[PDB]
């Protein structure tokens, strides 16, 4: 009896993948300070972004699957280039450096004399500048370079621009959806039962840090523990705090721009010397807030490895600089700090067997994050004392193994891959189409 | 939006035109101020691809018996063979996507009636009956 | 609740055919929801096609599907002998899902006729209180076979159990086993017994009795 | 890749509680793969008992409320493990039951139809036999050839539990030998029978040992 | 797909949905998935003028008396100084491409006849006619 | 035989063959790679 109908519009869609874009709230371009970040001409967020419960929905979801990770990495890894593409180039820093010893915690600034090439082509210049330990190596007074002339290349990041981590929402063209995850406990993996859409995803701040997630998302009562498979040692575990974690970072030096010209129309700037406190880099940890989270935390994993068994921290096995210690960036400089103190600690059951701590950083100037090689890039020197405070709002963990499974595990500092630090925020969040074609039998026919 | 995709075929009938609305349109009219080499591609990539899809969709609308989007009927007749059902089965009783399921097998063997046998055959007949 | 049916239960096909098992569902059965499994004796079930003709990675593309309506069939070209087991279809389109009888595929190869043998009960069986004539069936084709009982020309029903042995690796052949189970009383109080098997190697019928 | 190791035989008599158990090697969570479990009785076709999705139990009409089926996701020590459970035990149950999983992550896959779906992992199966008997040793009667060709073999008996392995001169003759599946009598206890084809000396025997009663008795075969 | 283009008029109306759908769609969705600024300017150039190229011809379509694609007609009366010919002498013996080689010189007169004399004139004719 | 104008010698002659023929080029020198370091970062290989 029935005849075939096209209905247009119909809620009907499929997982695929495709280009998302960005979203500055329109009030990062009033930041200025000549394109902060992203931010340039990217996109003014909706004043009024639309979120959609859908009931009687339920969606199988999985963050380790999820392909908005692999865009936002390569995005923030694009965007790097692009930053360093117009500045200045630092190609013949490589002159010979002769150093020598700072006048107390065992030398870690060297006082380097070398040569260098004024505006004209003729005659040389003699000129001494300070970097740090780590930006430097000796090659056979003490003679020291660049400790990335051997490896790759470099280019000095511009003053004008800051590294500050603006909220950036992630957006859907025309045709396609992203389902938000609106439960308070969620995992990543698994189906779930309350699903709301939206045009655009919450904001993300695109904070890239090492061993400790700053400046996040909270997690909803309890506290989340995640991982792409679990009883797999070789995978990380990332954790989601309910508390923030209040943390200082700060450096202790108080400092001065050269600014020498090394023309034409180039200028470098270089680190004067020191004025102030003579320290080494530090963070503080409020022992009690760690401490309460630590016994929070430690109960959660025992919903998996057993209600009761021994649970013992130490800090990073081994590795490169990155992984074996917290990176991150704070008032345009690059703090390494050593969380050590943090991770020594065993919990029995239930607890754990002053008032405050504190972390000691080390400043690395010349870096090459993400195992990039070709491109090393040069943090300037700033002026005065940079102090900053941060949200401590999860982990990447590591468990060892040697096993002796039934007996006790151990969970270190993991590190690496950044795509994790944005899987933290990308969990509740994925891509669909959507299939608006449909067909439908009913009587209508036609004339 | 998409909110009655849990709800039933009957339901979802009556905010259909929500769907066809933002699923159909940009209209941002962000961006795109101040020139790009890198990152302007990438949201060029999508929107473009956007355009192509979505004249892809109204091809079909045209092509076949419709001329207008929304709702629009055929003389194609149902085949048994093609989810035999009861009618409260489908829209009372039954979902869109639980209904797209089923119909896999036979979605292109429709349209080749909605285009072929109809707007190709009915045009022609049209043609035949307007002559008179 | 779906009753499916399949056809044939088992049947005989040689290296390099082309094999076609159907089934047939209570009713009508649209968006084609039916699963092929292919078991091998002693080993798990594997999935083979799904959707009626969509076939899973990893099979060969020997297997072929095809769904209309009540009627479904899944046809193999090019038999070959990792190929041979038992079929089941499966139908998931209703709340809860059922199987059918099932078709076991079965090595074809000249019929074979059994060679009988009879073993007349043991000297120390017989001190227990009980006597059990056994009648064997050598390698034979096919496995379906008749064995009865006759004691003094007359038939017995009930204390018999047959035995049958899987299909030989090379030969593909089976073996059948027959087991009378009496006392010592009821034994001594008859003469003769005979075994009465019927095949299609025979042509004949055969009987292997003992006078003890 | 995926593994679905079950737990091993289990030997019950009516009127008790069976507990099996599952475990899914492989996979990362029962949230985006559905487990169902089917029985397969002997000789027989294979029947649908229940499953559990979403984290929710379900039987077929057959089994509504006397099934249970429950399950525990992925763990730091062992993969996600199902058991399932059966009171009230009777001897039609003697099925043997299989641990099956599916993908159900793919929303718009062929595997299920909402709730009701095919199987795509299969695991090694568990056999569960009812039956009320003790453990017992096997007797063993010899088979002798009276006359074509020859035919002899050795005849064992009333033994159980099961199984029994049967050799012939301690594996000297491989060729010939054809070992019928044990039968179950009437009386609870398992029969079976080996088989040797003879031209025309040797003086064969046989070699039987049965393990749950440690009975590694041989007896021998002459003609009459 | 142009098969017709040798035959008649006449047969060359019955594959006339096949050059519709080619000519009027992309749907490869091949490339554009990682970005050069050299070579992808050039998929562009010929995908973008593809498109403007398509809406011209459908702006056509809907000014006119169609507002629907492949076939449909008009209240333009066919003028005697028009290719005066015999109907079996167009369809039957006549073909496409030799066809438009003689409308040549009126192809733009009878352009006109059909934005302007019709959906002008009948529009504003049809507004008149639906108030009574 | 393809030639845009023929009888003017001015203009090249195309052929195109029927049947393949069967050509070897070989660099009959075994040699090795320098990779001899120009840095920061680059590195040309020298013909050892
Ligand atoms: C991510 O995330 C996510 C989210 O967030 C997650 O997820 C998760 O998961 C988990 C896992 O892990 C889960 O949990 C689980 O669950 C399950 C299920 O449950 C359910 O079910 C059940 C059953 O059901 C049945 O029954 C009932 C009665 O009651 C009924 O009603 C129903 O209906 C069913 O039935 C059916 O069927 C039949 C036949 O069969 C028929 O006839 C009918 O008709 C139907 O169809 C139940 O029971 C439950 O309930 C409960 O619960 C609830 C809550 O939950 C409530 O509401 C209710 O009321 C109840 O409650 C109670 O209980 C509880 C318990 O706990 C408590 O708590 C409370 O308080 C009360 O008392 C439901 O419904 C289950 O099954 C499981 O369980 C398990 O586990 C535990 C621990 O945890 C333990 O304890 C237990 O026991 C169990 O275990 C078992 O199993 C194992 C393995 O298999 C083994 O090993 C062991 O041993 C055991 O076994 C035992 O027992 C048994 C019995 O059972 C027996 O048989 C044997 O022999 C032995 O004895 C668990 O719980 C959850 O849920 C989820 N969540 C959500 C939200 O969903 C995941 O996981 C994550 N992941 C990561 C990696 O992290
Ligand atoms: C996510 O991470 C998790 C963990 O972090 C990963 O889980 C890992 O998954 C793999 C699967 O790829 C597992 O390996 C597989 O293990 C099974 C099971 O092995 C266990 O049980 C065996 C039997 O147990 C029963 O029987 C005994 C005797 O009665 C009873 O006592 C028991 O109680 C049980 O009832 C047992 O034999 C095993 O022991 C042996 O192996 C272990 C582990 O190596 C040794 O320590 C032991 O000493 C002993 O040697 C074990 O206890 C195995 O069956 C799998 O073997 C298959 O795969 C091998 C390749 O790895 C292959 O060489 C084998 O031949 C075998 O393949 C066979 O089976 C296939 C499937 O049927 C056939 O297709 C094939 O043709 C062949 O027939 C395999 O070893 C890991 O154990 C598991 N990790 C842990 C910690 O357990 C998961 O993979 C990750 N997933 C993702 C997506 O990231
Ligand atoms: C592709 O390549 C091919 C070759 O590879 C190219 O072909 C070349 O084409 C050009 C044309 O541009 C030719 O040049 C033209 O030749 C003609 C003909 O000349 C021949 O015949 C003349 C008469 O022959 C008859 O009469 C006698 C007497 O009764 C009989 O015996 C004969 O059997 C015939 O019946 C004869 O007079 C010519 O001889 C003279 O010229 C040759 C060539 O230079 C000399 O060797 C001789 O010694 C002698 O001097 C010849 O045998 C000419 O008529 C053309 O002249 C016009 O163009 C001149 C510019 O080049 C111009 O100065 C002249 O005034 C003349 O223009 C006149 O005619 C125009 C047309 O009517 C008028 O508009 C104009 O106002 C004026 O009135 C010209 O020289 C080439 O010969 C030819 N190549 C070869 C090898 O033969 C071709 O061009 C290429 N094409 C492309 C697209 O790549
Ligand atoms: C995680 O999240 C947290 C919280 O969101 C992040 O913490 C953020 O850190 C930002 C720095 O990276 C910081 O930005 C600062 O904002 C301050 C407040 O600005 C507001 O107040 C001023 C008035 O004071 C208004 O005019 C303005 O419009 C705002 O409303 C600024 O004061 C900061 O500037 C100073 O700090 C930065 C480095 O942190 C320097 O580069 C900058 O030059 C400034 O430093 C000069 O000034 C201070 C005194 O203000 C002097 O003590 C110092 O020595 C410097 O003085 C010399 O140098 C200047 C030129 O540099 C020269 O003119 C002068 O004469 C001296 O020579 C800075 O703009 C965010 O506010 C802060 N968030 C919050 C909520 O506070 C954290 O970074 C995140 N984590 C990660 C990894 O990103
Ligand atoms: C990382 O750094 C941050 C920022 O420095 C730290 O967070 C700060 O922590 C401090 C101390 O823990 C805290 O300071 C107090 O804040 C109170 C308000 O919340 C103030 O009221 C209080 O001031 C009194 O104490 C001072 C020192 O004793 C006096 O100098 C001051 O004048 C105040 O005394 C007055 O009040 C009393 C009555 O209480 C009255 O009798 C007196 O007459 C007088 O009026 C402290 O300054 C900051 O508020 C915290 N800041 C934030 C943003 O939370 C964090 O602890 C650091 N983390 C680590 C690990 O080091
Ligand atoms: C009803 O519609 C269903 C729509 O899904 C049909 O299912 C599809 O049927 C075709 C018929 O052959 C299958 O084609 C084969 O596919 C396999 C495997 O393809 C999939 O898996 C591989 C391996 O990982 C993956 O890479 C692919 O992207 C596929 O998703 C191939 O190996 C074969 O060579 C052959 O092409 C489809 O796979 C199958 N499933 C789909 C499309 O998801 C079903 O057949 C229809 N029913 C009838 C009766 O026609
Ligand atoms: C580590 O975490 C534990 C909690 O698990 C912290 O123990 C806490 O110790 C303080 C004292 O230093 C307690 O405060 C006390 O409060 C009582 C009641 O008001 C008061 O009588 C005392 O005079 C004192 O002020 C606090 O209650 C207690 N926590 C709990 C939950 O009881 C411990 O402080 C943490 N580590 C550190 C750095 O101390
Ligand atoms: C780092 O070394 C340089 C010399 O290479 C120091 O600069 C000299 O400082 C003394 C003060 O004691 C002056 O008398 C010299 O004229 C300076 N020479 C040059 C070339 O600048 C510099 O002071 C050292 N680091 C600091 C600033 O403490
Ligand atoms: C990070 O903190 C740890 C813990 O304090 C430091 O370990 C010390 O290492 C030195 C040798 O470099 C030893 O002499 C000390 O005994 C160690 N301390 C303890 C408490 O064992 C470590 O040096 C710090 N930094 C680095 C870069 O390793
Ligand atoms: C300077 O300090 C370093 C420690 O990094 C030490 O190795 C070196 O010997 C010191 N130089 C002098 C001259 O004391
Ligand atoms: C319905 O479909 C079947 C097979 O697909 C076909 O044989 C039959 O002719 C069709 N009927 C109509 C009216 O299209």
């Amino acid at each position: 009896n029935l005849w075939v109908t096209v209905y247009y519009g119909v809620p009907v869609w499929k997982d695929a993948e495709t280009t998302l874009f960005c979203a500055s709230d329109a009030k990062a371009y009033e930041t200025e300070k000549h394109n902060v970040w992203a931010t340039h001409a990217c996109v003014p967020t909706d004043p009024n972004p639309q979120e959609i419960h859908l009931e009687n929905v339920t969606e199988e979801f999985n963050m380790w699957k999820n392909n908005m990770v692999e865009q936002m990495h390569t995005d923030i890894i694009s965007l790097w280039d692009q930053s360093l593409k117009p500045c200045v180039k630092l190609t013949p820093l490589c002159v010979t450096l002769q150093c020598t010893n700072v006048t107390d915690m065992r030398g870690e600034l060297k006082n380097c004399s070398f040569n260098m090439t004024t505006e004209l082509r003729d005659k040389k210049q003699k000129v001494y500048s300070l970097f740090y330990r780590l930006d430097v190596v000796q090659i056979n007074n003490k003679e020291y370079r660049l400790i990335n002339c051997n490896t790759s290349a470099i280019t000095q990041a511009c003053p004008k621009v800051s590294f500050e981590p603006i909220p950036i929402h992630y957006c859907a063209p025309a045709g396609f959806a992203i389902l938000k995850c609106k439960d308070k406990k969620f995992n990543g993996t698994g189906p779930c039962p309350s699903v709301s859409t939206v045009q655009c995803t919450h904001g993300i701040k695109p904070v890239v840090s090492t061993q400790l997630l700053l400046n996040g998302s909270l997690a909803e009562e309890e506290v989340m523990i995640r991982s792409e498979n679990i009883t797999n040692n070789a995978k990380n575990i990332l954790v989601q705090f309910n508390t923030p974690v209040q943390i200082n970072c700060t450096r202790p030096n108080n400092n001065t721009r050269k600014s020498i010209r090394i023309g034409p129309g180039q200028a470098f700037y270089a680190t004067g010397d020191i004025i102030g406190d003579i320290r080494q880099a530090h963070c503080n940890v409020s022992k009690a807030t760690w401490n309460e989270t630590l016994g929070k935390v430690v109960k959660q994993l025992r919903k998996h490895f057993g209600n009761n068994t021994i649970i013992r921290f130490a800090n990073s096995s081994g590795g490169d600089l990155e992984v074996t210690t917290h990176s991150f960036n704070c008032g345009g400089e690059f703090f390494y700090c050593n969380t050590s103190g943090l991770f020594n600690s065993t919990w029995i059951s239930n607890t754990s067997v002053n008032d405050s701590i504190t972390l000691p950083c080390r400043i690395k100037q010349i870096i090459n994050m993400w195992q990039r090689i070709g491109q090393a890039m040069y943090a300037p020197p700033i002026q005065g004392v940079i102090r900053c405070v941060s949200n401590i709002t999860g982990l990447i963990l590591t468990r060892d193994g040697g096993s002796t499974n039934s007996t006790t595990e151990t969970f270190r500092p993991g590190g690496g891959d950044m795509r994790d630090n944005w899987r933290s925020e990308l969990y509740k969040y994925k891509v669909v189409k959507i299939e608006p074609l449909g067909v439908a039998p009913t009587r209508c026919k036609r004339r | 939006f998409l909110g009655a995709a849990g709800s039933t075929m009957g339901a979802a009938s009556m905010t259909l035109t929500v769907q066809a609305r933002n699923l159909l349109s940009g209209e941002d009219f962000t961006i795109d101020i101040p020139d790009v080499t890198v990152w302007g591609i990438k949201q060029l990539q999508a929107r473009v691809l956007a355009v192509e899809r979505y004249l892809r969709d109204q091809q079909l609308l045209g092509i076949w018996g419709c001329s207008g989007k929304l709702i629009c009927c055929t003389n194609v007749p149902w085949n048994s063979s093609w989810s035999n059902r009861n009618l409260s089965e489908i829209w009372d009783n039954m979902t869109w996507l639980q209904w797209d399921k089923e119909i896999s097998n036979y979605t292109q063997i429709i349209y080749g009636l909605l285009e072929e046998s109809q707007n190709q055959q009915e045009k022609n007949e049209q043609d035949l009956l307007a002559l008179d | 609740d779906i009753q499916m049916t399949q056809s044939p239960s088992t049947l005989s096909a040689s290296i390099g055919d082309t094999v076609r098992i159907s089934c047939r569902a209570s009713q009508s059965i649209t968006g084609n929801w039916v699963a092929w499994y292919q078991q091998r004796p002693g080993k798990a079930p594997r999935l083979l096609i799904y959707r009626g003709a969509a076939l899973l990675g990893g099979v060969p593309s020997r297997f072929s599907g095809s769904a209309a309506g009540t009627d479904f069939t899944l046809t193999i070209g090019n038999l070959q002998a990792e190929d041979f087991g038992t079929f089941y279809c499966q139908q998931y389109d209703t709340y809860p899902g059922t199987f059918g009888q099932g078709t076991k595929v079965e090595v074809k190869r000249t019929v074979a006729a059994p060679s009988v043998f009879i073993f007349p009960p043991s000297d120390e069986q017989l001190k227990s209180g009980t006597a059990s004539v056994v009648c064997l069936l050598n390698n034979f084709y096919p496995r379906e076979a008749k064995v009865q009982w006759k004691v003094d020309n007359a038939l017995q029903s009930g204390n018999s159990q047959e035995s049958v042995t899987e299909q030989d690796s090379k030969d593909s052949t089976y073996s059948l086993s027959s087991t009378l189970t009496l006392s010592k009383a009821d034994y001594e109080k008859h003469k003769v017994y005979a075994c009465e098997v019927t095949h299609q190697g025979l042509s004949s019928p055969v009987t292997k009795s003992f006078n003890r | 890749q995926i593994h679905l190791v079950q737990s091993g035989t289990e030997v019950k008599k009516p009127g008790s509680s069976v507990t099996v158990s599952c475990k899914a090697y492989g996979v990362n969570t029962f949230g985006l793969y559905a487990v169902n479990w089917v029985r397969q009785a002997p000789g027989q076709s294979l029947e649908y008992i229940g499953q559990i999705w979403r984290w929710k139990s379900s039987a077929s009409h057959h089994f509504r409320g006397r099934v249970l089926i429950s399950a525990v996701d992925l763990t730091g020590s062992s993969p996600p493990i199902s058991s399932l459970e059966i009171k009230n035990l009777t001897s039609d149950d003697t099925a043997v039951y299989f641990c099956t999983t599916t993908s159900t992550y793919d929303k718009w896959s062929g595997l299920h139809h909402d709730g009701v779906m095919a199987f795509s992992s299969w695991g090694q199966g568990t056999l569960i036999s009812v039956s009320a008997a003790s453990t017992k040793g096997p007797s063993v009667f010899p088979l002798a050839p009276s006359s074509g060709t020859a035919a002899l073999g050795c005849l064992v008996k009333d033994y159980f539990p099961e199984p029994v392995t049967v050799s012939w001169n301690s594996g000297a003759l491989t060729s010939g030998v054809h070992t019928f599946p044990a039968v179950l009598q009437s009386s609870g206890l398992y029969s079976l029978s080996s088989v040797v084809t003879v031209p025309s000396t040797q003086t064969y025997i046989c070699n039987v040992n049965h393990k749950p009663s440690n009975t590694k008795v041989d007896k021998k075969v002459e003609p009459k």
